[PDB]
Formats: structure tokens, sequence, C-alpha cells
């Protein structure tokens, strides 16, 4: 799948705090 | 001595060459590095073993890997890692199964 447009990491919404 | 550098390199390579079918980018290019503790500084505090690429490869010049056993180890938990950090579907997650699928064939044919 193409990669996110600024270039970053998918984290799990959990993971993002 | 380069040890097993010389294959890991060779692996490494075809691991790039592998490109999404969309916009081509190398399905490696996430984990060419480890997460910039800078930008990700909590990827550090959940993941017990950060891996990357620049990592095996370091590592096979430097003789901390002397064994393909060992460099399927790293991949394996470099894998597991974005598999456990990144939502499923996303660009990482499925880089990542695809990347492991690759590298699940070499190893099966340099174990034949």
């Amino acid at each position: 799948t193409a990669r996110k447009s600024t270039g970053g990491k998918a984290p799990r919404k959990q993971l993002a705090y | 001595s380069l040890g097993i550098f010389p294959t890991v390199e060779k692996l490494v390579e075809e691991m790039r060459e592998q490109l999404d079918e969309v916009d081509s980018h190398p399905r490696t290019s996430i984990f060419e590095k480890l997460p910039s503790k800078r930008d990700y500084p909590d990827y550090f505090k959940v993941i017990e073993k950060p891996m990357a690429i620049d990592i095996i490869l370091k590592n096979c010049k430097n003789g901390t890997y002397k064994t393909l056993e060992e460099v399927r180890q790293a991949l394996q938990t470099m894998f597991e890692n974005a598999r456990f950090y990144n939502e499923e579907g996303s660009w990482v997650y499925v880089d990542a199964d695809k990347l492991n699928e690759f590298t699940d064939e070499w190893f099966k044919e340099h174990s034949s």
C-alpha cells in the first residue's frame, strides 16, 4: 500500500500516547 | 574478514528491490534505520529490542552476527516490532508482512 505522504509511521492510536 | 556480510548484503539488496505496486517505494524504506528517538521517543519504551537493516549489516561486519540463524532472528524481531507498533493494514505493517514472506522464502533456499 502507498506510503503515508509525509513518510511517517502508523502507530496504533494507544501507542501515540 | 567479512564473515557472512557478503551473503547478507545480497539478501538486503534483494529486499530493497521489493517495491510497492502502487507507488514503487522500496518495502525496506521504513526499516533502513531505527525510528528517531527525537520523533518517536515512546517507541523505545514499548519496543524491547529495536532492530533495523543498518544494525543487521553492521552486526555482520563486526562479527556480532556470524550465522544466518542469527540474522533470521534479528529480522524476525524487526518484523514483530513493526506488527506490534503499527496499525494493521498500514503501509508499515504491510511492508513488514510482505518483506517477511520474502525473507522466509530466502532462508528456506539457504537452508535447503
